[PDB]
Formats: C-alpha cells, structure tokens, sequence
C-alpha cells in the first residue's frame, strides 16, 4: 500500500566514541548501537512494509552498516521486498524477526571496521563529506524501480557527531542541491562538535538544525521531532528555535566577506583590496582600484 | 583551456588553508591536543587498544 | 474499373501475417538504439552574472498543428520550466519577457529576479489575441537600449525564440549586425521548423547557436544548453566591484506571530508587501526586504551570498561524465561505490580519478544533479592530511 525510507549516518569515530568514556559517559560507542535498534525497530511498527538503510562515517571510508559490502548483504540484497531466496528471516516482520536480523547485519559489518583502525597513520579524522555522497546514489538507484504505482516516501537523517579534516568543504554542497532536485529532506543531528556547514543543509531545502543536549537524552530527539512521516512536521514545535546563524564566508583568505570581490572574472571569493590577479593567472583593468582605494 | 585550468587552481589552494574561517580550526586542533602527542609512538598503541 | 484493381489489392493486403516473420521491423530497433553520437561541446563561461531578454513570438501562426493542436500553450507552458530552472542554477541572474504583436514590441515584464513575477505573467498571454505580422527589429533594438544601462561585465545575451517563419527580417536586419556587435551583446536565435539562414549569421557575428527543434523532447533538452553561460572570453568586460552579500534572518525570536513577522506595512521592504515568515538584508544598508536574489533599491546591484545564490552557478561547473571499457572476461569488483549492488548486463563505468564502478542509475545522477564523484572525497584529500 505504501512503503517508506530511513537513510541514517553514524558518525562512528573512534577516536571521539574512544575518549567520550573517559570522561565518565553512559552513552559511549556500545550505546550507540541501540539508538539504531530503537529507531529501525519504531519505523516498522508503523509500516511492516518499510525499508532500512544505515550508513556509517569512519576516519577512512563510510561504510555501509546495513546493507553490508561482503558476500552475504552485498551482491543479495536481504529487504523485505524481495520474497524469493529471502524468507526465514523475512517473513516474521512483525515483530523480532526481520529486526533483529537488520541489526545483526550492523553488529557484523562493524567486524570488518572496528578491527582495521590501526591508528598508525598520525590523524586523520572523520570524513564527513563523503557520507552523504553515498546516500544520493542509494535512494536514486531503489526511486528508478519503485516509481511505477508507488512513490516510496523518504528522508535523510545526519548524525554528527566530531568535526571535519583536511577535505575541501565544496564536496559537502554539492550534495545539497543535488538533493533538492529529488524533493527530499535533509536533517541534522549535531551531539557535540559544531559546524556552520551542516546548518546550511537545513536551511537550503527545508530541514531542522537539531542541538543534542545530553546523550542519554536521544530517543526523544529522533522519533518525534526526526520522523519519517514527515506529516505533521510543520505544526510540531519540540526543538528550541534557532538563534545562532552560520553561513559562508571568503574561500582562499582570512576574512569574513560581506562587500569584497573576487580575484577576477573567476570564482573566488576574496577582498576588494586587490587592483591585479593574486592566485590565478588573469588580469584586471585599473578603472577601479584607483576608485575603491580612495573611500 | 581556461576554465579547465582554474579549477585545480582553486582546488589545490584551499588545502593548505582549509577550514580557517572562524573557530572552524581551534575546535579542530583542540581534540587533537587533547588526546596527546601522536608522533611517541607509545600513544598510537593505547588509542587502537581502547 | 475500380473493382478490377480494388479485389486484387484485399488479397495481398488480407496476408499481412507473412511479414512478421521477418525481422526487419526487430534488427533496425537494435541498431538505431546502439547510435550514440560524441559531440561534447565545451560550454562554460567564468562570468557569473547573466542578463537575458527572451523574446517571445506572438503572431497568427503560433497556433500551427504541428506538435499539438494549440502552438500557443506549448511554448507558454514550456517557457515556465525555463524560468524556473534559470532560477535553481542561476538564482542570482535575472531573465526577462518581451512579447511581439500587431506589428509592435510591447515590454511586458522588466528586468528583475524574481521566479514568482515571470511564471504568473506567462498565463496572462493565453487570453492575448494572436493578430499576426511579427516584427523582429522591434523586439531586438528595444532590448539593446534596456541592456546598456548594464556595466560592461556580463555575458548580456539575448535570446529570440519565434514559430520559424520564413525569414523574419523585417527591413535588412544585416545593416543592424554592424551596430549590434559595438555594444558588445550576443543574440541566440531557436528554430521550431524551417530554416532560418538570416538569423544563422547574426547567431555566429554576435556570438551564439542556431537549432531547430525536432520534437517535443528536443525542446527541453536545448533549454538545459542555456542554463550554462555562453562560452566566451572577451578583455573589455572584465571590471566589477562592491557584491552584495545578505544574511538569512528569522524577525523573530520564539514564536512568528508574537511578533510583527516580516514584510508588513511599516516595514521598508515595501516593494512585494504581505505576510512572510523572513529574507534578506544589505549589510551596507541594513534594509530588509524579500529573500529573492533581486537589485536592492538602495545601493544598484543585485545580491550574490555564497550558500544557495553563488554556489548554485559552481554546481554547474563541473559538467563531466564518465568513460567505458569493454573486456570479455567478466571481472572488475562488480561492487558499486554508491549503491553497491550493479546491474550485471554489459555496464562498466570506471572513473578517471579514483576509478569507482558505477551502475546506470548512478551515472545519470551524476551528470544530472551530483555534478562529481563520491570516490573524490576517499581518495584525493587522502595525501594533503
Ligand atoms: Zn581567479
Ligand atoms: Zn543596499
Ligand atoms: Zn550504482
Ligand atoms: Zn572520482
């Protein structure tokens, strides 16, 4: 009758999950498992005819948690759509049956990931761009098959949980206008690192910037406020309005851009005290900079 | 050729700049400084055996 | 003698079934499919403002029965998309309708940014009468006289879309092409039927391309050819100062209606009055007003930000696809980077840069909307941290 989709990104970091313990936490890298068992397990009891999907964010790749990469999730995909060669598990839905085998692919992919984090190579951090790359080419791929008679109703749901690396923010927004093409919504689940880039995925296309408080505190935060019925979003009202705001400023300098120009005729955004090029390899007339230096 | 010239120019001169807008940076460097120095070696055993 | 010829003809007619057999109507299905022209045309433009002044025909012979009964709802109707795409990749440039009727060039709209303005005054012009005589050096020198108030660093192309009649030249239009080229615009002419050679060579001096539409089809897939910047680059039209940059604002604090909302009476945003829930604001100015990237009436220059208004026309730039490599072994991971699963039907897509496989509904994401590649994030800032 209708079916519906929960992309979620894990930011498993461990070398933030690693350090939260020490601080005398209850909400360490165990628990976070559970935040996926509780929601993949709410989504269902509304629907049986759903699907799950939950991508994750290590230092090194984002690797998919369910549907795995091996031989068993990888090539055979285990969704409740798919009857044939796909029933001792899939058949009990409604109830632990087909849940509890939609963690276990989680619980056995994060084998393979846990075990390669040598840590050898200094730091590297989380690459968090990359994550969501990922989720635009799955729910593109499933939209293709299930466009005839049904619509398939999804959203996108973000969980950060560290800061960036060395990685060139302009992949991070490629991803959000690419997005609005589909109509699709994109959240953002922030828990303690901060970031100006994430917000503009909520304010572009509509989303929510959620602040986590406490981490115990997560079950209230995602099945109410992050639902994906997204029926009655509009007339909520449960998160604290937003009152900071953090945007774009220059690209190669050290300013906060607000009236300045660009090197040329190029696309980077600089300051307006440059009369000649500075990193490319063009021209300018001066017609200008005699104007601009004098007020 | 001019605009295929450009954008590895804009691409390659943001690495060694990156994320130097505001506290984009000192929020960064300050989970690397409190976990410890990383080139001692002894460091980089206890952060895979945790 | 009509029986003579009409009772053998039934006979060889009736026998339809023999030609079945055959598979002529199977094997040209085949090869005319596997025909897949290369002809990748470097349009791309560093110039990010854009001026435009598409020019609409309004005669008797838009309402021919070629692609449907009633020409004049098919470009009407058409026109909206293109409008509101202009606006998705370009939001900070601004477009603009002028109609042509009763031998006159009459202005409709004027030169302003903003989507809701252009697409409600389209489906004004279904009601308008279609009289006939089109007269193109009306709607053309008109056009001329509005764009040269503009500083001289935008492509400023204009664009003249009519129902291909037979040499639309009113009075030597040749004589004009002299005149057009000093102030440095550029005129792009679309063809619906027949050909059109005396606006070929004003499309090639000025600077543009010349199609015909086909189909249906084929007319949506040329508009998406001019949402991309003319390909150009000229050394008179490359100065431009002071960008306007506004920030996002709420006007409120908890809840919109305990406060005065935005654009209301006593506001300054008087120019779209209502009841909205926020926009922008000139940080020279401090003038709040609608969020549409418009020319502010206070500084005269419209607003280029950098999250959703100048990012918009960067998420164009790379338009790049990916290659093919045929083997008859059967290998090659066969796991897609994206979606993993693949298709397992002769479709291998590698990259050029981290060399990822891809699936058919992966590679028309990416020339579509994703515009790079997921493999370019694992991969490329990988050695510089
Ligand atoms: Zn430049
Ligand atoms: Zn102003
Ligand atoms: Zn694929
Ligand atoms: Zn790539």
């Amino acid at each position: 009758d209708e079916l519906n989709l929960l992309v979620i990104v894990v930011d498993a970091n461990p070398i933030w999950w690693g350090k939260q313990a020490l601080k005398e936490s209850q909400f360490t890298l165990s628990k976070c498992i559970d935040a996926v068992m509780v929601l993949g397990n709410s989504h269902l009891f509304m629907n049986r005819s759903n699907k799950l999907a939950v991508i994750a964010s290590h230092i090194q790749e984002s690797r998919f948690l369910y549907p795995g990469k091996n031989g068993r999730l990888g090539d055979f995909f285990g969704d409740p759509g798919n009857p044939p060669e796909f029933n001792p598990s899939g058949s009990k839905d409604g109830k632990y049956e087909l849940l509890t085998s939609a963690n276990e692919v989680i619980v056995e992919e994060i084998k393979d990931l846990m075990t390669k984090s040598d840590i050898k190579g200094q730091h590297t951090e989380t690459l968090l761009a990359g994550s969501l790359a990922k989720a635009l080419c799955y729910i593109h791929r499933m939209n293709k098959e299930v466009k005839d008679n049904q619509e398939m109703k999804s959203r996108i749901l973000v969980i950060k949980a560290a800061e960036d690396s060395a990685l060139q923010y302009m992949n991070f927004m490629n991803v959000i206008f690419a997005a609005q093409k589909q109509n699709i919504l994109i959240d953002a689940c922030v828990l303690d690192s901060d970031s100006g880039l994430l917000q503009q995925a909520c304010d572009i296309t509509g989303g929510l910037y959620l602040k986590v408080p406490q981490m115990p505190s997560l079950l209230q935060y995602l099945l109410w406020v992050f639902l994906p019925d997204q029926d009655q979003r509009s007339q909520l009202i449960l998160p604290p309005p937003v009152h900071v705001d953090y945007r774009a400023a220059c690209f190669c300098h050290r300013n906060l851009i607000e009236i300045g120009y660009v090197c040329s005729v190029c696309l980077s955004i600089f300051c307006n005290f440059s009369p000649i090029c500075t990193t490319c390899e063009t021209a300018f007339k001066i017609s200008l900079p005699p104007v601009l230096k004098a007020k | 050729k001019r605009a295929k010239l450009q954008e590895s120019i804009e691409y390659e001169d943001l690495g060694k700049n990156n994320s130097v807008k505001t506290i984009a940076l000192n929020l960064k460097k300050s989970d690397r400084y409190y976990h410890g120095p990383t080139p001692i070696q002894s460091l980089q055993y206890a952060t895979s055996q945790d | 003698r009509w029986e003579g010829g009409y009772e053998r003809t039934w006979e060889i007619l009736k026998e339809d079934e023999s030609g079945s057999l055959k598979a002529t109507i199977e094997d040209i299905l085949f090869k005319a499919k596997r025909k897949r022209v290369f002809e990748h045309h470097g349009q791309v433009r560093l110039g990010m403002m854009r001026h435009l002044y598409v020019v609409v025909d309004g005669s008797r012979t838009m309402e021919d029965q070629d692609l449907k009964p009633n020409r004049l709802t098919c470009t009407l109707k058409l026109l909206e998309y293109f409008v509101e795409e202009y606006f998705d990749q370009n939001p900070i440039s601004q477009i603009g309708i002028i109609v042509t009727k009763s031998k006159r060039a009459e202005k409709l709209t004027e030169l302003s940014g903003n989507p809701r303005k252009h697409i409600t005054s389209l489906k004004k012009a279904v009601d308008m009468t279609c009289h006939g005589e089109p007269s193109l050096y009306n709607s053309l020198s008109i056009a001329m006289q509005t764009l040269k108030h503009m500083p001289g660093h935008t492509s400023r192309e204009v664009l003249i879309i009519f129902s291909s009649l037979t040499t639309c030249d009113p009075s030597n239009i040749y004589d004009l092409i002299k005149t057009l080229k000093a102030a440095k615009i550029r005129v792009s002419v679309i063809g619906l039927s027949a050909e059109v050679r005396v606006c070929t060579v004003l499309a090639r001096e000025t600077g543009g391309t010349y199609h015909v539409i086909l189909d249906e089809s084929h007319y949506k897939e040329l508009l998406t050819h001019h949402v991309s910047p003319p390909p150009a680059s000229s050394s008179s039209e490359c100065s431009l100062i002071r960008m306007g940059f506004p920030q996002h604002t709420i006007a409120s604090l908890s809840d919109q209606d305990a406060k005065p909302s935005f654009s209301m009476a006593h506001l300054d945003g008087n120019t779209e009055p209502g009841l909205t829930l926020g926009g922008y604001f000139c940080p020279q100015c401090r003038a709040k007003y609608c969020e549409l990237p418009v020319e502010c009436k206070i500084c005269g220059l419209t607003l280029v930000s950098a999250p959703h208004l100048a990012r918009s026309y960067h998420h164009l730039f790379p338009l790049d696809a990916f290659q093919e490599i045929p083997l008859e072994e059967y290998n090659g991971e066969r796991f897609c980077y994206g979606c993993q699963g693949e298709l397992k039907d002769q479709h291998v897509y590698v990259c050029a840069v981290c060399q990822n496989v891809f699936c058919v509904d992966c590679d028309v994401f990416v020339h579509d909307s994703l515009h790079c590649c997921p493999g370019c994030i694992h991969k490329i800032p990988a050695p510089s941290g």
